[PDB]
């Protein structure tokens, strides 16, 4: 069980930014709690989005709404938006979810890199 | 605004212009107490501390007995004696038993005998005596106005203030820089304290209870708090002597009470204790409080001219009124935001009540969020939040 | 709420780790599971385990299986993790991190406090 | 020389406390343990909102 | 009835309902214990979880 | 887009068909797999005797 | 686990031949239903008797009422007892059990060996 | 109720051995079950597994995990065992045998009836 | 002694004297038969198995749609028309639909549609015809004076006169009528006026080369009539359907080719003039007995006992009744297992014997004088 993200993201200032976080086959999406972890160079990650629905999500301590979240059952891929990309929004973006046995599995980590 | 998400919310609208309000705090239940000419205010009793309480009556669950001794002598001898029968922490018993000839005597008939125990105890439990001396109820507030999300999520501005209570000292005034301060003198009585309750401690789990339940459990205790060698009391509560006349009488402890009193003790309020401050988790707080120095900080606003947008769809509480958090798009300073309730469109008369009193925008940085709480009229209508041109407006539908 | 990291930078193969982290601003003894999550340089996250804060009891990885063994001690306001027998493919940045995992509000399982970061080299 | 019957358990400790809860309108909550014959496990109902 | 090295003779259904945890007279390492929930009990507390 | 609630079964087959009696006097019957999970089972009487 | 078994045994024609088969400390001797077949070299081994207790038990076809079992389940160990040796029964002999997931363990092999 | 038991002589290291037993006088399909179960002269008997007459279902020694796979046949009433990459410790003598597991009277649930026995060495020369 | 050990066991006391002798046989429910003065016979219908049946009618539950056709025509150009319209493994049905100039015509107003699916069966069931003829019962005897010679009687209304041959106890008879006994296979388990209306395709003779089903839009359906379109859905598998619909229904399963029943009910009339008791010009044994199993109660209110004779005295006859009062006389209750006798010579021999006690307290008594055994017993 391991989540796939692309290496690689970058887009304008202000237009939307969707980053991906496939799941395995062994794992819905649509039931699972998306974590997603924001992490600067040479510091601590830290923790940016909690994510299960539209209508079940906390983003993090002092993170604008302007960063929301989204899942495609279709595809079996969760998602996180940040629309209106402020040039401190460049960092690396992880998920992490739980398992049948509690283990956190984590993802490939998009780097988003802005203009 | 940390009376929103409760489920046990309690709203109270006193007499209009007047001083006059009393309320009633629960633990975990909110209140929400509104005025006419006074901002909306939120008080909740989060805490009922008890501190530094002494024992009272401590009672033993688990003990152990060692040193069984016996001491017997046949008929007409007088009657068995032992050593350690006069020694305190044991447990004795004398009877007689069948004796004669085949046992080793010159007579028949019946013995006499007496057995003899060390009692120890191996776990207790301690009913300590809550008085007044330390009670330190603390009280919550949360005024409307401001303050997008969150209970409250733990600084130092306002919108949020702390209430310290004491029986000996009630006295109290929480200040709200902006709106004023807010000052009450909760009776700490009448709040579920009295002389009839004590603070039971067992295992590490502990609840409160009726003194005149607690004073006649029958297990051995002690007056004190002797902590090496105790000296207890009724130690023949654990100590059961069977002795049938054959011969030998026997001793049995009746293993340990903890879970029989758990279950003997159902209703009895419960408390989480955490390494002497010993948490409470029960409430009936009467509070007196004072507006004379409570006003809006905004009524001398001006109206503000930009719009706003929704940042999410409102939301209906358990009691039938509408959350709304809104986003100010301008750099306005502390303005007021325009938002009614009204069903007549193009007209915009109001139709429904304001439940958060002077809804304004404080920090005049360029987009801030704001949330307001409205109390909708039954049935469809519409909430407007906006001025004229480029507004908002959002459909609402009560109690069908 | 701050966590404090402590161990040795450089270890030699076929040695048992010893990292302790410093709990400054909060009490252990009242639940709020504490983890050990490493990262290897310039790859991804790959997480270790985590101890109870209450009961003690430790649940980990399954790669780790039996390298990993996690102590803790509330006088100090400690907990420390003990990695056996190291290999080449175990030199990461080590952090320290905490999660509620107990109750409701769903978004406190996620790891909220996490650590400085220790550089540990293999060789 | 006899076989037992039943066996009573009159001193249980527990272990691993582990929750998973959901918001209203989403639906029900469920967790992997409530499958497991070792665990203990319970639905209820709590207040959820805004905040 | 054995419990502790004290030992009794029970009637037939008295021992048959009594609530306490259980397992049947099959013993491996690592028994299935029913009807735990009458030892650990989890009800409400104020509101936002259970103890 | 949807979550997924709850997925039901329509066509089952079961296999491994193992069962256990103990005679009159002596008791109840078990086996290990009653306790055991995504497994049935059913206990009830039958004629016994000498025969 | 396992049973054990002895390997050697002696008796007078005419005495009471004990059998034992000690079951492992995983297991609990009472509640096992015991079987026991009888083995000489050149032919396939016998279904001998079967044994749970007193009241339920059945021997094999062909079997002398001679052959009784019993169990002692503070040593935890069940028995095979064959009174009046005849020269016909000098075999070895074999205890099995099933095990909870249905597995059977035999033992070691009794070496029956009439005087 | 004969159970008649016969295969090769001598299977080669690091192949795939494979016996067979036909039900001589009783048909497969009703429900009990057919086994194997081998020992080498003068050791203790071991278990291979069973094969169900109803269903099909096989459960083998936990020791053999992917080494075993009992076969089947059931139109023309035989059951096989095909043990999978065989080593050269398996040199035993193999038994057939049929039992019952689904409650016929406790006493069938041991192998009441057995075979005659088919010698089996794995060697090189 | 079969049927000893049965909670549907029926104990009849025959007629004191005649060859009359009248039994009921369910299946799973033997008859213990007692004779004044001659033995007794304990009998069982243990099996009715079935032979040779006529396929009547098949049911399909489980159809599929193969080959996705229509044909539509503008209003006033008449109805549609298909080639595949008249073939009997097809399904169609014609239908109205709106269109006009936005579709493809120079009028507006109703299109006429028609619709076919080739029909194909997956999984169908079976109805047969049981036919008195190729019907077969089987009666199981066995007589007393047994430990633990029987046989067994067929029965078929071609022959249903019964000889059984049961050695020295003689030869027993039996007339039995069948005339009270008298086919579904789903999903190779069957069961037993109605499943003449089942609603589902169905073909009366046996298995065709492809099959001919009739009332096949019991299973298609072209309901949804968008206005625009119309579309197909079977209605996939009707076996658990039809599984719900069996309230109480016997049922009987066997292969190959011939099924066992689980009914029974047989009246028979048996003659027993050729029987004989075995032991009746046998001597007393005067050596001593050995109790090797403990007297037990039967479901019934009975006393089973076996007994081992230690001598070569054999064979002789075994004494045993109830003990009332211990001193002077064995006549209480009743005895069911006439004469036990012993039937081998050799020291150690095993005998099962079938007694009564009296409704109250007394022992049982199996000796002679010295070397009598005793054991204790009451009657509920």
């Amino acid at each position: 069980s391991v989540l796939t993200q692309p290496p690689s993201l970058s887009a304008s200032p202000g237009a939307s930014a969707r980053l991906p976080c496939t799941l395995s086959s062994d794992l819905s999406v649509g039931s699972k709690n998306m974590y997603w972890y924001q992490q600067k160079p040479g510091s601590a990650p830290r923790l940016f989005l909690y994510y299960y629905s539209d209508s079940d999500k906390q983003l993090g301590p002092g993170v604008p709404n302007r960063v929301s979240g989204s899942k495609e059952t279709s595809s079996n891929t969760a998602f996180l938006l940040i629309s209106g990309l402020q040039p401190e929004d460049e960092a690396d973006y992880y998920c992490q979810v739980y398992d049948g046995s509690a283990n956190d599995v984590f993802g490939s980590g998009t780097k988003l890199t802005v203009l | 605004i940390r009376c929103i998400g409760v489920s046990n919310r309690d709203f109270v609208e006193g007499m209009s212009g007047g001083t006059w309000v009393d309320v009633v705090l629960e633990h975990g239940g909110c209140v929400t107490v509104m005025a006419q000419d006074k901002p909306t205010v939120d008080i909740e009793l989060v805490t009922t501390t008890v501190s530094n309480m002494a024992e009272v009556r401590s009672y033993c669950y688990e003990a152990s007995i060692s040193d069984m001794a016996s001491d017997s002598r046949c008929p007409t001898q007088g009657e068995a004696y032992l050593d350690k029968q006069s020694d305190t922490q044991y447990v004795c018993k004398r009877t007689l038993v069948d004796r004669g000839w085949g046992n080793g005597c010159g007579l028949f008939g019946k013995g006499s005998l007496v057995t003899c125990a060390k009692f120890a105890c191996s776990k207790k439990m301690t009913g300590k005596s809550i008085q007044p001396e330390n009670l330190e109820y603390r009280i919550m507030l949360s005024v409307h106005g401001s303050q997008h999300s969150g209970m409250i999520v733990h600084e130092t501005d306002e919108n949020r203030a702390k209430v310290e209570i004491t029986p000996n000292s009630p006295r109290a005034e929480a200040t709200l820089g902006g709106f004023g301060s807010l000052g009450l003198d909760c009776e700490p009585r009448t709040g579920l304290d009295f002389s009839d309750l004590y603070y039971l401690t067992m295992n590490n789990k502990h609840w409160l209870v009726h003194k005149e339940w607690f004073h006649d459990i029958p297990l051995p205790w002690h007056a004190g708090a002797d902590t090496g060698t105790p000296h207890w009391n009724n130690k023949e509560a654990l100590v059961e002597f069977k002795d049938a006349h054959a011969k030998r009488q026997t001793v049995v402890v009746l293993g340990s009470q903890e879970g029989a009193v758990h279950t003997a003790l159902a209703g009895a309020l419960e408390a989480e204790m955490d390494g002497a401050k010993g948490r409470l988790s029960s409430g009936h707080l009467k509070c007196r409080l004072k507006m004379d120095k409570l006003r809006l900080k905004g009524v001398s606003y001006s109206l503000c001219t930009a719009a706003f947008t929704f940042t999410k769809i409102p939301a209906e509480t358990l009691h039938g009124t509408v959350t709304v958090e809104v986003q100010y798009a301008g750099t306005d300073g502390p303005c007021k935001v325009p938002a009614q309730m009204a069903v007549d469109m193009q007209t915009l008369t109001p139709v429904g009540r304001l439940i958060t009193a002077n809804p304004v925008i404080t920090e005049s940085t360029e987009n801030s969020k704001m949330m307001l709480e409205l109390d909708p009229p039954f049935g469809d209508s519409y909430i407007v939040i906006g001025v004229g041109e480029k507004k908002i407006t959002h459909h609402w539908h009560r109690s069908g | 709420v701050q966590l404090q990291e402590s161990g040795p930078g450089l270890v030699k193969p076929s040695e048992t780790l010893s990292l302790t982290c410093a709990v400054s601003g909060y009490s252990i003894s009242s639940g709020y599971y504490w983890g050990w999550i490493r990262q290897p340089p310039g790859k991804g996250l790959e997480y270790i385990g985590y101890i109870s804060g209450s009961s003690g009891s430790t649940y980990y990885n399954p790669s780790l299986k039996s390298r990993v063994t996690i102590s803790k001690d509330t006088s100090k306001n400690q907990f420390s993790l003990k990695l056996s027998s190291v290999t080449a493919a175990d030199t990461a940045v080590y952090y320290c991190a905490r999660r509620d995992r107990v109750g409701s509000y769903p978004y406190y399982y996620g790891l909220d406090s996490w650590g400085q970061g220790v550089l540990v080299t293999v060789s």
